[PDB]
This record gives C-alpha cells, sequence and structure tokens, in this order.
C-alpha cells in the first residue's frame, strides 16, 4: 500500500 | 464576509426544531458547511456536514437518521431540521465554513446559538438571604436564565463574587453571590419579568 | 517533512518517491525524482530499472471481466537504476541526497525529465450503463528488477505507483472576454443587436459566473426565450482529431424581449458536478485511485502553438441562445478558463 | 472507524513570556490533516494551525506547531497576557472528524489561603421547608481544594474564573437537605 516514512530536516 | 445564525430557544423533548445560518461574502459551491456542538463545560464535537458541490451529506453516528441537512443556493442559506430531540442533545450550536478545494480547517465561525431541551416552565427567583465577615444572597428555584443580581441596585460593586448558575435534579436553576462587608440585593429576572429586592441584617 | 513510499509484495524491493503531484511553469516542469531501496543478494545477477509510462488507459485494474484498456503508449522512457550509471542528470538532488543520508548505501537514485509536449491528467466519467472505470490519460511510475529490458514482467518484481500532472493558474490575468452580434432580417432594414461581456477570463471552481448580456431589439420580431448555458469541449487525439462536446450547466428564464426595445441583465451560472452525476463523457480531473474530484481543470496551451496534441485536451465555453419568434434564432459563444489557483 | 484523540495535560498554568508545550496524540496514524483551535470563554472558537505546520493569516508568529509520528507539538514562544484560554485538537482526513477535550491555560501566582464562610438557611428559607448550607471559599490559589462535610452527599459546588484583580479563585458549595434531615444532627 501507499504510505509514508520519516525524512529528516537538514 | 460574515456569518450569522438564528433559531435558538427551548423545545419540549420529543419535539422538533429547525435552525438556519446565512452566508455572506463567500460562495456556497466553492465552500462547505459543517456544524459542531459543545455541551456546557465539555469539548465541542462534530454533528453534521453538507457538501453542496458534491451533493453529499454526512451525519454523526449518535444522531444518524434523527437529523436532516439541506442547502439552498438561491439565498446562500443552509437549513437542517431536528427531530426526536432528547435531553442529552442540548448544547451550544455553531455554523462553520471551510474551503472546498481543499479542506484546510474551519476559518470562519458563526456567533453561535444555544439549544435547550427540557419540560421546565418559567419560574421567578426566590431570594433567600444569607446573614451571619461577609454577607451573601442566595437565589434558588428559578427558570430560565439569566438573572442580574446586584447589591442595593448595584450601589457598590466591590467585594461581590457571582457564581455561575447550576441545575439540580429539581429541574430549576440556582445561583449565588456574596458581598464582603466585614464591618457594615437587587435581582432582576428578565425572561420571567420578575424583580426581587431584599436585604439581610445580622 | 514526509516522503511517500511503496514496496514490492515480496518486501525486498521498496521505492521512495519525493512527491505525488507535479506542476509545470509553462516552460519547465518539476523533474520526477525518487530513490529505490533494494538488498543486493535478492537479485545478485539482475539489474534495476524504473519506467514512466503514460497510457491512454481504458477501464480499471481490479480484475474486471470486460474489454480492458486500449493501452496505447503515449510516451515511455527508461533508466537503469542499478548497477549505478554515470552521475547525470546531473547530480543526486537535495531530496535524493537526504534520502541517501537517511538510508545509506542500499538506495539508488533515478532521474526523469517530463517533456513539455505532454498532456495533463484527465479522466472521463464512467457511465452508469457500463461497468467499472472509464478511459483517460494517466501517468504511472513502474520500478522493476530484471536482467533485460524485455524480460518478462513479474508481480513480485515490479512495483506500481501512480502520479499526476496538473497545471496552476498564471498570476497574469488575460484580456476581457466579450462578444457582440448584430442580426438583421431577410429583407427588412430592422436588425437585432446583442452584447455579451464577462466578469473575468479566469475563475475558480464553484465560484459563480455573472454573464453581462444586453439586447437591443430594435426589430419587428419578438424574443420568446433566452437560453444560457456553458459548454465543455474535449479535444481527444489518439491518431485522429476528435471532439466530444457536451453541456454541463444550463439556466433558463422565461423573459420576453419586445420589438423596438432594449433589455440587459446579469445571470448567475455555476459549473458543478452534483447535478451531472450520470452524463457519460464528462471530463473529470485525474483521480488517484477512485476518489471524486472537481470538473476537469482547463488546460492552458503554451505560447508557442506547436502541436501539443498527443492526448486529452479540455476547454470551456459559455453560449447564450436567444429564441426569436418564427425563426432567426441566434446565439453568442465565448471562451474562458476554469481551474485552480496557485497554492502555497 | 471512530478515531479518538488523547491530549494531555487537561490543564496547566503559566505566566507571561513562557514556553508552553501542549501535546496531541492520535489512536491511529494521520498524515497531516491535523489542526489547532483556540476558543476564548463564551465566544466563538478560531483556528490557529492548519495542515499541522502552517500558521493561519492574521495570527502572531509567536505560535508554532510540530509533528512527530503520531505525536503533535504545539508551542508558544512568549505567551501574551491575553492568550489565556482553552485549546482544541482535531484530525480531519477521516469521516467523521474528532475533537479534543479542552486544555485550560491560565496565569500563575503565589499560593493564597482561603477564608471559609458557612451561612445558615434563611428564616423565610426555614419556613419554606428546604434547608441549604452555603459554603464559601474566596481568594484562594490554586483552584483545587478539599472540603468535607460533618455536622456527605447531596452537595453541589460552584467555582468562578480567575479574578484578574487578585489572580485568585472563589468557590461556593451548597449542601441542601430537608428540615428534619438538617435538624437531626
Amino acid at each position: 500500500t501507499t504510505a509514508s516514512s520519516s525524512l529528516a530536516k537538514d | 464576509v460574515q456569518l450569522v445564525e438564528s433559531g435558538g430557544g427551548l423545545v419540549q423533548p420529543g419535539g422538533s426544531l429547525r435552525l438556519s445560518c446565512a452566508a455572506s461574502g463567500f460562495n456556497v459551491y466553492s465552500s462547505s458547511i459543517h456544524w459542531v456542538r459543545q455541551a456546557p463545560g465539555k469539548g465541542l464535537e462534530w454533528v453534521a456536514s453538507i457538501s453542496s458541490y458534491y451533493g453529499y451529506t454526512y451525519y454523526a453516528d449518535s444522531v444518524k437518521g434523527r437529523f436532516t441537512i439541506s442547502a439552498d443556493t438561491s439565498k446562500n442559506t443552509a437549513y437542517l431540521q431536528m427531530n426526536s430531540l432528547r435531553a442529552e442533545d442540548t448544547a451550544v450550536y455553531y455554523c462553520a465554513r471551510s474551503r472546498q478545494f481543499w479542506y484546510s480547517g474551519l476559518d470562519y465561525w458563526g456567533q453561535g446559538t444555544l439549544v435547550t431541551v427540557s419540560s421546565a416552565s418559567t419560574k421567578g427567583p426566590s431570594v433567600f438571604p444569607l446573614a451571619p465577615a461577609a454577607l451573601g444572597c442566595l437565589v434558588k428555584d428559578y427558570f430560565p436564565e439569566p438573572v442580574t443580581v446586584s447589591w442595593n441596585s448595584g450601589a457598590l460593586t466591590s467585594g461581590v463574587h457571582t457564581f455561575p448558575a447550576v441545575l439540580q435534579s429539581s429541574g430549576l436553576y440556582s445561583l449565588s453571590s456574596v458581598v464582603t462587608v466585614p464591618s457594615s440585593c437587587n435581582v432582576n429576572h428578565k425572561p420571567s419579568n420578575t424583580k426581587v429586592d431584599k436585604k439581610v441584617e445580622p | 517533512t514526509r516522503v511517500f513510499k511503496k514496496s514490492s509484495p515480496n518486501g525486498k524491493l521498496t521505492v521512495y518517491l519525493g512527491k505525488r503531484d507535479f506542476v509545470d511553469h509553462l516552460d519547465k516542469v518539476d523533474p520526477v525524482d525518487g530513490v529505490v531501496l533494494v538488498d543486493p543478494d535478492y537479485l545478485k545477477d539482475r539489474k534495476v530499472f524504473v519506467t514512466l509510462t503514460v497510457a491512454f488507459r481504458y477501464g480499471r485494474e481490479d480484475c474486471d471481466v470486460l474489454g480492458l484498456s486500449f493501452r496505447k503508449d503515449l510516451f515511455i522512457a527508461n533508466y537503469q537504476a542499478f548497477p549505478p550509471t554515470p552521475n547525470p542528470p546531473r547530480p543526486p538532488t537535495r531530496l535524493q541526497e537526504r534520502l541517501l543520508r537517511k538510508l545509506g548505501q542500499h538506495a539508488h537514485p533515478f532521474f526523469f525529465t517530463i517533456p513539455q509536449n505532454l498532456p495533463s491528467s484527465v479522466t472521463l466519467q464512467p457511465g452508469p450503463e457500463d461497468t467499472g472505470k472509464a478511459l483517460g490519460v494517466d501517468f504511472e511510475i513502474r520500478a522493476f528488477v530484471a536482467k533485460s529490458l524485455e524480460e518478462k514482467s513479474h508481480k513480485r518484481n515490479s512495483v506500481r505507483l501512480v502520479i499526476r500532472k496538473v497545471q496552476f493558474a498564471p498570476e497574469k490575468p488575460g484580456p476581457q472576454p466579450s462578444a457582440e452580434t448584430t442580426r438583421h432580417f431577410l429583407m427588412s432594414d430592422r436588425s437585432l443587436h446583442l452584447e455579451a461581456s464577462l466578469d473575468k477570463e479566469l475563475y475558480y471552481h464553484g465560484e459563480p459566473l455573472n454573464v453581462n448580456v444586453h439586447v437591443t431589439n430594435n426589430s419587428t420580431k419578438t424574443v420568446k426565450k433566452i437560453k444560457v448555458s456553458v459548454r465543455q469541449y474535449a479535444d481527444i487525439v489518439l491518431f485522429s482529431t476528435a471532439q466530444y462536446k457536451v453541456p454541463v450547466a444550463q439556466v433558463e428564464q422565461d423573459d420576453q424581449v419586445s420589438p423596438s426595445s432594449t433589455f440587459s441583465k446579469v445571470y448567475t451560472i455555476t459549473p458543478f458536478l452534483a447535478n451531472n452525476r450520470e452524463k457519460r463523457g464528462l471530463a473529470l480531473d485525474g483521480k488517484l485511485k477512485h476518489e471524486d474530484t472537481n470538473l476537469a481543470s482547463s488546460t492552458i496551451v503554451k505560447e508557442g502553438a506547436n502541436k501539443e496534441v498527443l492526448g486529452i485536451l479540455v476547454s470551456y465555453r459559455v453560449k447564450v441562445k436567444l429564441v426569436v419568434s418564427r425563426g432567426g434564432d441566434v446565439s453568442v459563444e465565448l471562451p474562458f478558463v476554469l481551474m485552480h489557483p496557485k497554492p502555497h | 472507524s471512530d478515531i479518538q484523540m488523547t491530549q494531555s495535560p487537561s490543564s496547566l498554568s503559566a505566566s507571561v513570556g513562557d514556553r508552553v508545550t501542549i501535546t496531541c496524540r492520535a489512536s491511529q496514524s494521520v498524515s497531516s490533516a491535523v489542526a489547532w483551535y483556540q476558543q476564548k470563554p463564551g465566544k466563538a472558537p478560531k483556528l490557529l494551525i492548519y495542515s499541522a505546520s502552517s500558521l493561519y493569516s492574521g495570527v502572531p508568529s509567536r505560535f508554532s506547531g510540530s509533528r512527530s509520528g503520531t505525536d503533535f507539538t504545539l508551542t508558544i514562544s512568549s505567551l501574551q497576557p491575553e492568550d489565556f484560554a482553552t485549546y482544541y485538537c482535531q484530525q480531519y482526513k477521516y469521516v467523521p472528524v474528532t475533537f479534543g477535550q479542552g486544555t485550560k491555560v491560565e496565569i500563575k501566582r503565589t499560593v493564597a489561603a482561603p477564608s471559609v464562610f458557612i451561612f445558615p438557611p434563611s428564616d423565610s428559607q426555614l419556613k419554606s421547608g428546604t434547608a441549604s448550607v452555603v459554603c464559601l471559599l474566596n481568594n484562594f490559589y490554586p483552584r483545587e481544594a478539599k472540603v468535607q462535610w460533618k455536622v456527605s452527599g447531596n452537595s453541589q459546588e460552584s467555582v468562578t474564573e480567575q479574578d484578574s484583580k487578585d489572580s485568585t479563585y472563589s468557590l461556593s458549595s451548597t449542601l441542601t437537605l430537608s428540615k428534619a434531615d438538617y435538624e437531626k444532627h
């Protein structure tokens, strides 16, 4: 399914 | 841009009522109408919503079927009819607007109106003095709100603390107010058109 | 912020895509950029590829038992994600770099440039008489791992993800849309002069339109009825020019314009989908899976006219028809766009 | 289904120019359809944060929001002295939407002891047949208190908003019994 993870702020 | 309501009052349980919120300054099709209610002292919770652009309707589980919602594009007005009213449904009601494309919160909120459901009738205030420092005035068994109570027709407003009215099981409201006079009250009930003035002496 | 993700059924292959929507500025479209996660020993001999195929898909994909898509491939491109290729084009981008930092060494960057001569996400409305979904140009990103490009497709290998290409309104308003019509008679010197003018040339969905219409009926015939409607034109091009026109909103008023008289009015008409749920052939903006949407967003053409006709093109027009007694019916037509504003 | 929220704390107190953090937790995962709403007492609410990070127009920049998985952070940098009210949390990508339970924010001050006042029922009240004991707690801090009855149930208590003149609390409790029940003690 389509979902999301985390990703950081640089 | 503004938002206004009308239609509040008191309804016999098992009865019905109808509420309206007129929209101005924005467009009905490029927006949506949602209503939310807030029980006194509780958290406001969502009840119903109409999407005129999509021609869709939604309702809360607790009020499914019991309530209806409609919209009129001619007068830029929304109409909803309340049926099978129960004692728990009484709260303060608001009408709200939201961008259709896309949902981005509820930017505009109406001034809001309250809905009361009960069988209680109009009852005038009954002043019970509270004398012994401080002195207080007790008003019990009255209906409906509000009651403007001041000491000696508001001659002195210092040291007076007026508490919010509460409902006991008798079905009649009651409030209190005490003036601090260590050394040493006019109350008016507009809905009942009753003015009771009394004073307490030690 | 966040990043959308899709994973293979096996769980060994996963693709991360920076954005789900893409926008064009009429000269350069934002590039499609993503990363793919894979564990090498699963393949250990194969190669990883990603494909952006735009198809004239018909029907649906939920294993419906019916004549499925005429699957014309409008434009297809290829890129070898793994083993690594030369650095272009040109760097790993800021989102690509950030995903590599988050994951490490198991990610592989891929890049894509969408040519400016491509259509916009459009989907025809499925008619209740038929079954399942209907046709409409759509984009798709498919990442698969295999030894060769022509190697047979495998469900566990290929991962399917859907993207959309939509346009946003330029901030510069256009010229005022207006028109006129002077209709004489067969022989008599009397004539019929009418005027039509618009509030603007750009509008937002749901926002009402007020057409400014004026009639100078310095004539002998009588006007019976005035018809006001907004027409939609859908230029379909697969290998031959096609045009399925259909009205969407019509409003009528039983107003009579007497001979030797003048009459002007303003009318409120709104294009909306609530009253046209059943009309087959209506054009809707591209859906994600099956969710509803507004009407098809008007697609502005670039300044250099070239062709750009490689898919579905949509435009809107408003026509006002004057019912004149015993013949002489005349109507006025006018163009305008209708599509979203610039978000933030 | 029903996506219930769970905010905390229900109430807290602060002062001018303080860092105040209020957290919203969701029973399930919501991407970004989370909004922050403030409601002054007795008046219409108003939005402060939408899309979980955007500050709405006509709002001072001192407000800020943040997201962490299913946890949501709402912070105020320098709390202006007119912001003391309740705050509300909502998620809006599933039908129906759900709201918070209210979070009170009020100014802090020193601890003030109360002055207990007990008032007997009036002579007219004595002849009415119903007796009430009026319990008064004025000018005290904080709002919480513990009051016992012995001379029990059938008691109602009322407390008002912080009197900004003294930044304190006033509480009134009523114990109502019958004449026979009142006189048996």
